[PDB]
RNA sequence: ACUAUGUUCACG
RNA sequence: GUUCCCGGGCCUUGUACACACCGCCCGUCACACCAUGGGAGUGGGUUGCAAAAGAAGUAGGUAGCUUAACCUUCGGGAGGGCGCUUACCACUUUGUGAUUCAUGACUGGGGUGAAGUCGUAACAAGGUAACCGUAGGGGAACCUGCGGUUGGAUCACCUCCU
RNA sequence: CCCGCAGAAGAAGCACCGGCUAACUCCGUGCCAGCAGCCGCGGUAAUACGGAGGGUGCAAGCGUUAAUCGGAAUUACUGGGCGUAAAGCGCACGCAGGCGGUUUGUUAAGUCAGAUGUGAAAUCCCCGGGCUCAACCUGGGAACUGCAUCUGAUACUGGCAAGCUUGAGUCUCGUAGAGGGGGGUAGAAUUCCAGGUGUAGCGGUGAAAUGCGUAGAGAUCUGGAGGAAUACCGGUGGCGAAGGCGGCCCCCUGGACGAAGACUGACGCUCAGGUGCGAAAGCGUGGGGAGCAAACAGGAUUAGAUACCCUGGUAGUCCACGCCGUAAACGAUGUCGACUUGGAGGUUGUGCCCUUGAGGCGUGGCUUCCGGAGCUAACGCGUUAAGUCGACCGCCUGGGGAGUACGGCCGCAAGGUUAAAACUCAAAUGAAUUGACGGGGGCCCGCACAAGCGGUGGAGCAUGUGGUUUAAUUCGAUGCAACGCG
RNA sequence: UAGCUAGUAGGUGGGGUAACGGCUCACCUAGGCGACGAUCCCUAGCUGGUCUGAGAGGAUGACCAGCCACACUGGAACUGAGACACGGUCCAGACUCCUACGGGAGGCAGCAGUGGGGAAUAUUGCACAAUGGGCGCAAGCCUGAUGCAGCCAUGCCGCGUG
RNA sequence: GGGAGAAGGCACGCUGAUAUGUAGGUGAGGCGACUUGCUCGUGGAGCUGAAAUCAGUCGAAGAUACCAGCUGGCUGCAACUGUUUAUUAAAAACACAGCACUGUGCAAACACGAAAGUGGACGUAUACGGUGUGACGCCUGCCCGGUGCCGGGAGGUUAAU
């Protein structure tokens, strides 16, 4: 019941692009902000806003290119049932560096390319091709 | 699936018996040999194909296929035993060296002696 | 109303 | 005149058939072989518990027999050694279990084997739809009851209605 | 190691050759003899058997056997599955365990970064070097994926203090419902019981017979006793966790849903063991017993009929109290949560306008059907997913052997539950496709039947076959499509 | 294989150990281990590695090197810096042994070799010349450690066979 | 529940010590007190006295006499304790709890009795009598021709009158 929020964020970013829909309300948090910001600051999504004050409420704005959409693939990494950090050399590279990993780092929350050139690695949260 | 049942019961790998139970990866095996036969296979075949039971040397008691055409096998007589399915008569699983002890090589044979056991002309 | 069976392996 | 018998045509449907119903196919029974459980038991292997046992050695105790150095009043003291003894303990002995491997008259099913016997249970509405559970019955597939499932078929024969 | 003679002189086999897999003919043999790693070859024209020639592949080796990994994503951590192929416990409750909404702290366990020590040498790996070359030996390097300690980093996860409100739960108020348990009573009908009427059948079936009837049945009427089940309403209606639950009325009682608030403040989700419920059939004890009906009996059917059909008919079916613990206990689809185009209904709410006339728009629960993307081996599923993801559990690993044996646990028993191995096969299986078939359906047709007419089968003879006979009775045709046929 | 466990789990005090300790005693308390698998059963030397694999893994632990364990089977201690001692010692046992019957031997899982087992695996060779080892001032003596040789296509690799 | 005293083991005498006789039993002279007592609750002087542990010690032997299970395995029959041929049979025979059939509606069936009357029973079908079987578990199949019993009343035959 609700175990995994930051997967079931990423199911609504996947199951909106399919849907071919402009914009994904979800419950926002600290977590969510950074990883919806990483999306948005490479390209993946187009703006988003975080309007609420007592039950605050994270809306994304997706982006298409073509008919076709950006998010070609998303899917997360360390679930809650296995978590799985890696060390600085282990890094993965997502569809050989054209893709990122999004990787919660001790210097905040980071893209997998930013956690290489910083010096150290983490727990990555999510493969975005 | 789920890797915490994995933790809990882990992946059992299939052991897969062996075919023929020579026991201790033996290559060969000697066998005293009794009652040499004749038996027919199973459907598409038809034939009188030659066999003897074999008294194995550690203890078990199996029956060998005879290759070639004709042996000097009867009664006793001590043979040679390697592996190998015959997949026709059901139950044999096992073929005699022609060649090695009291099994003599086929008579008149020129191509594929070392099968059969042979020398040359 | 009831009303059984078609030896073996093959030929495609 | 078209309901039925025979054959054919088209469409649809079920099929475990494709040598295509003159198809496939189930179980007993008969024979041979193989592995396998039960079985009055029998013969080992290992081992638990309960005791007896007590050789050598080690230690503790010492009436007995001794005895090179130290101490010496030249008497012997000390201390030692053997012998005895107690504890510890190996072999071995007895009882009774456990477990495990061989083997056993006979017996229960199981598998396999070109052309055995009896039927025809299933696959088509398989000619009583099949199957599941369960109970009773029966040479054999099975049959019958009770409840369940559709993984059943036809639902232009009724006749009369929206 | 170096010269010195000598002479090609002393120095080549053995697998295979049907597909997989590089390489073909001829004789011999005739499902025999034999081959076989898998499929499979041989039944008188064998590329597969045996030989011969010819080829191909390796060559001082070559093959066969055994053994390990690979291919096998066929135990799947990287990297599989569970509607129908093997596979969701029958369904719940729930401790340990796994997982956990959200904002501040705060540590530093995990995590990350750095640093030092160590991870013996050989081995592996790379650049060299040394044996005539190689194998072999060998220098240096890298590596030894590690473990320890030490210093930091705080995003995340954890611990710890406050929170907070979306989850989760409580209270108020109504609505619907075969939810449950206990107790009454109602009408129709069936059976038997007593009597009136009444005169030969009744009953049954494909057709009969057993059976009931001149003792007066059946039919009909009146009065009575029982037991069990509730017509119509009644629906792809409702309720329940599942099993399941239908006359009507009260007693106690569980849940569900809606309305707008107030409160608690993560109290949650799953759940191995464990406990609870759990159709029908069984089982125990005590009742009850109309109808029905395993077993059983008789009559038909049939070659037989331990069946189907008929007439009888006991356990059971019913009630009280226990046990059993299974079903195709089925949406063959685990539970909870989030997210993602629609349409037609049903059912039960609740709000806003005009109830201004059986209205109309809205928003919630539960539910049947058809379909989009997407998924799927396909069939299909499709906001109630088999779509897209997360948490946890259960389960699967070829078919037979076998959900069987042995042992445990439970049970009065029946048996349930847990659950193998030897042996054996190269398949077993799922969906869909084209045919063919069906004692499946529809629509046609034909001397197919009906409606006729004359024949064969009886006799004698002619002719042809089978057979038998014979020195020979030449040979072929032998279901329709051989037999006054060649 | 679901419970095991009484020196068992801890304390105080004494003894003993090169050293601390239920190592071992006396008393005191009633624990300790256990579902993150105790106990029991079967199997097994362990590692560096080896083979395999794209890697994760899977299998394996002959040869070379480190550690452990054992020395005819079952015990004990003595000696020593070190052993509860492969070619010491002492008992006991089973099996071979020689005798004058009183009693004695003996220990190839060092190197060769034999019988037996097996599908299967080798010379009763030479040498301390080197490299370590032992004692000794050394010289040397000693050494089946090592270095050579035999055997075997058992492998890896070279050149043959014009 | 048992089997089970399964089986099989070990320890046992005497003398000191722990303790000039111990836990235990036991209770006096006292002293509170409570009242009038055969008092309550202290108190513990004497008597009493196991069972142990440790150390000695004698004998061939220590439960030394008398007293006082033999044990185990397979199996028939009867479940069991019980009863039985006084005086040759103690059993597998009888009984037994339990089971079934059957009769019996109370002035009960039935029994003793020419009868009155008694028992059954001062009971009333969850009771009573008879018959068979014989705890408990798994069960108990087919035959109603024959003999009995039960029910039916038309028809045949049928006594007394
Ligand atoms: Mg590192
Ligand atoms: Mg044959
Ligand atoms: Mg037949
Ligand atoms: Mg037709
Ligand atoms: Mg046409
Ligand atoms: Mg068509
Ligand atoms: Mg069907
Ligand atoms: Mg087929
Ligand atoms: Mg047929
Ligand atoms: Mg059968
Ligand atoms: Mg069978
Ligand atoms: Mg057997
Ligand atoms: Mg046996
Ligand atoms: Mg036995
Ligand atoms: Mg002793
Ligand atoms: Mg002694
Ligand atoms: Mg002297
Ligand atoms: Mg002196
Ligand atoms: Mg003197
Ligand atoms: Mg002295
Ligand atoms: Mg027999
Ligand atoms: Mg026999
Ligand atoms: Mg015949
Ligand atoms: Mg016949
Ligand atoms: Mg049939
Ligand atoms: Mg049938
Ligand atoms: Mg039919
Ligand atoms: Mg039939
Ligand atoms: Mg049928
Ligand atoms: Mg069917
Ligand atoms: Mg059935
Ligand atoms: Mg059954
Ligand atoms: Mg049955
Ligand atoms: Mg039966
Ligand atoms: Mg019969
Ligand atoms: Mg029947
Ligand atoms: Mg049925
Ligand atoms: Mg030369
Ligand atoms: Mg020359
Ligand atoms: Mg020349
Ligand atoms: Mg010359
Ligand atoms: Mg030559
Ligand atoms: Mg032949
Ligand atoms: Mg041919
Ligand atoms: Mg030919
Ligand atoms: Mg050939
Ligand atoms: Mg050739
Ligand atoms: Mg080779
Ligand atoms: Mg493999
Ligand atoms: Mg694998
Ligand atoms: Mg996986
Ligand atoms: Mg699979
Ligand atoms: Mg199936
Ligand atoms: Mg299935
Ligand atoms: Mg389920
Ligand atoms: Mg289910
Ligand atoms: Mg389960
Ligand atoms: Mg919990
Ligand atoms: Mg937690
Ligand atoms: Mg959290
Ligand atoms: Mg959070
Ligand atoms: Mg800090
Ligand atoms: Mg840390
Ligand atoms: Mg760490
Ligand atoms: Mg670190
Ligand atoms: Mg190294
Ligand atoms: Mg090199
Ligand atoms: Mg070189
Ligand atoms: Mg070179
Ligand atoms: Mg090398
Ligand atoms: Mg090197
Ligand atoms: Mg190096
Ligand atoms: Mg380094
Ligand atoms: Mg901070
Ligand atoms: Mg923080
Ligand atoms: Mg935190
Ligand atoms: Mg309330
Ligand atoms: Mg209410
Ligand atoms: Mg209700
Ligand atoms: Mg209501
Ligand atoms: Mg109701
Ligand atoms: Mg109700
Ligand atoms: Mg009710
Ligand atoms: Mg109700
Ligand atoms: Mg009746
Ligand atoms: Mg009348
Ligand atoms: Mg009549
Ligand atoms: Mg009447
Ligand atoms: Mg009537
Ligand atoms: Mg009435
Ligand atoms: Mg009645
Ligand atoms: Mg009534
Ligand atoms: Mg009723
Ligand atoms: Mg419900
Ligand atoms: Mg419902
Ligand atoms: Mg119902
Ligand atoms: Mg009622
Ligand atoms: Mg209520
Ligand atoms: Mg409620
Ligand atoms: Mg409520
Ligand atoms: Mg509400
Ligand atoms: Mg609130
Ligand atoms: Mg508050
Ligand atoms: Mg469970
Ligand atoms: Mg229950
Ligand atoms: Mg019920
Ligand atoms: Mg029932
Ligand atoms: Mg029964
Ligand atoms: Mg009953
Ligand atoms: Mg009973
Ligand atoms: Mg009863
Ligand atoms: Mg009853
Ligand atoms: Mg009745
Ligand atoms: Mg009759
Ligand atoms: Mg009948
Ligand atoms: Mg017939
Ligand atoms: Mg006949
Ligand atoms: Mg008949
Ligand atoms: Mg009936
Ligand atoms: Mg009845
Ligand atoms: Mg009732
Ligand atoms: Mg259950
Ligand atoms: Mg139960
Ligand atoms: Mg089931
Ligand atoms: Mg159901
Ligand atoms: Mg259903
Ligand atoms: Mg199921
Ligand atoms: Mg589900
Ligand atoms: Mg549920
Ligand atoms: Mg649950
Ligand atoms: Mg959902
Ligand atoms: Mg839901
Ligand atoms: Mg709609
Ligand atoms: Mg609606
Ligand atoms: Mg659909
Ligand atoms: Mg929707
Ligand atoms: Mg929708
Ligand atoms: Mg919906
Ligand atoms: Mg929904
Ligand atoms: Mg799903
Ligand atoms: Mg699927
Ligand atoms: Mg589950
Ligand atoms: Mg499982
Ligand atoms: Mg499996
Ligand atoms: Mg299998
Ligand atoms: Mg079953
Ligand atoms: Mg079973
Ligand atoms: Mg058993
Ligand atoms: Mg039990
Ligand atoms: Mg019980
Ligand atoms: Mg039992
Ligand atoms: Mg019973
Ligand atoms: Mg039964
Ligand atoms: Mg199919
Ligand atoms: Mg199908
Ligand atoms: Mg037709
Ligand atoms: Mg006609
Ligand atoms: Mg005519
Ligand atoms: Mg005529
Ligand atoms: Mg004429
Ligand atoms: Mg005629
Ligand atoms: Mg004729
Ligand atoms: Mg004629
Ligand atoms: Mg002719
Ligand atoms: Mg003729
Ligand atoms: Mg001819
Ligand atoms: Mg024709
Ligand atoms: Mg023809
Ligand atoms: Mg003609
Ligand atoms: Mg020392
Ligand atoms: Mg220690
Ligand atoms: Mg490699
Ligand atoms: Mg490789
Ligand atoms: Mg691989
Ligand atoms: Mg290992
Ligand atoms: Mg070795
Ligand atoms: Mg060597
Ligand atoms: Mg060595
Ligand atoms: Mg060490
Ligand atoms: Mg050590
Ligand atoms: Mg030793
Ligand atoms: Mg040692
Ligand atoms: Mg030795
Ligand atoms: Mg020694
Ligand atoms: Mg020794
Ligand atoms: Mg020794
Ligand atoms: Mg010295
Ligand atoms: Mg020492
Ligand atoms: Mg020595
Ligand atoms: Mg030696
Ligand atoms: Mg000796
Ligand atoms: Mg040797
Ligand atoms: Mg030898
Ligand atoms: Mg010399
Ligand atoms: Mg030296
Ligand atoms: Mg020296
Ligand atoms: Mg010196
Ligand atoms: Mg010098
Ligand atoms: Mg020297
Ligand atoms: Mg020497
Ligand atoms: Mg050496
Ligand atoms: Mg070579
Ligand atoms: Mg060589
Ligand atoms: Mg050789
Ligand atoms: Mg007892
Ligand atoms: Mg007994
Ligand atoms: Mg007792
Ligand atoms: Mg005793
Ligand atoms: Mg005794
Ligand atoms: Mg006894
Ligand atoms: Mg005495
Ligand atoms: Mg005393
Ligand atoms: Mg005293
Ligand atoms: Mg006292
Ligand atoms: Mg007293
Ligand atoms: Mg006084
Ligand atoms: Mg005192
Ligand atoms: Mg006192
Ligand atoms: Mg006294
Ligand atoms: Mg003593
Ligand atoms: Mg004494
Ligand atoms: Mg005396
Ligand atoms: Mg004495
Ligand atoms: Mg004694
Ligand atoms: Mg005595
Ligand atoms: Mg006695
Ligand atoms: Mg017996
Ligand atoms: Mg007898
Ligand atoms: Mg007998
Ligand atoms: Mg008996
Ligand atoms: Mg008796
Ligand atoms: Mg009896
Ligand atoms: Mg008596
Ligand atoms: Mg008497
Ligand atoms: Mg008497
Ligand atoms: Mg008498
Ligand atoms: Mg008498
Ligand atoms: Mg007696
Ligand atoms: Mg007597
Ligand atoms: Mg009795
Ligand atoms: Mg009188
Ligand atoms: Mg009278
Ligand atoms: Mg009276
Ligand atoms: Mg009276
Ligand atoms: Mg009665
Ligand atoms: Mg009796
Ligand atoms: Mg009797
Ligand atoms: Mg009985
Ligand atoms: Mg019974
Ligand atoms: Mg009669
Ligand atoms: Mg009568
Ligand atoms: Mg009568
Ligand atoms: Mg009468």
């Amino acid at each position: 019941s609700m175990q995994d929020p930051i997967a079931d964020m990423l199911t609504r970013i996947r199951n909106g692009q399919a849907a071919n829909k402009a914009a994904v309300t979800m419950p926002s948090s600290k977590l969510k902000v950074a990883i919806a910001n990483v999306l948005k600051e490479e390209g993946f999504i187009e703006d988003f806003k975080v309007e609420g004050d007592t039950k605050p409420e994270l809306e994304l704005t997706l982006k298409y290119f073509q008919g076709k959409a950006v998010v070609e693939s998303i899917q997360r990494v360390s679930r809650p049932g296995l978590r799985i950090y890696k060390r600085k050399d282990e890094l993965p590279k997502v569809m050989a560096g054209l893709g990122i990993a999004v990787v919660s780092t001790s210097k905040g929350v980071m893209t997998d390319r930013a956690a290489r050139q910083a010096g150290l690695g983490g727990e990555i949260i999510c493969y975005v091709a | 699936a789920t890797v915490n049942q994995l933790v809990r019961k882990p992946r059992a790998r299939k052991v897969a018996k062996s075919n023929v139970p020579a026991l201790e990866a033996c290559p060969q095996k000697r066998g005293v040999c009794t009652r040499v036969y004749t038996t027919t296979p199973k459907k598409p075949n038809s034939a009188l194909r030659k066999v003897c039971r074999v008294r194995l040397t550690n203890g078990f008691e199996v029956t060998s296929y005879i290759g070639g055409e004709g042996h000097n096998l009867q009664e006793h007589s001590v043979i040679l035993i390697r592996g190998g399915r015959v997949k026709d008569l059901p139950g044999v699983r096992y073929h005699t060296v022609r060649g090695a002890l009291d099994c003599s090589g086929v008579k008149d044979r020129k191509q594929a002696r070392s099968k059969y056991g042979v020398k040359r002309p």
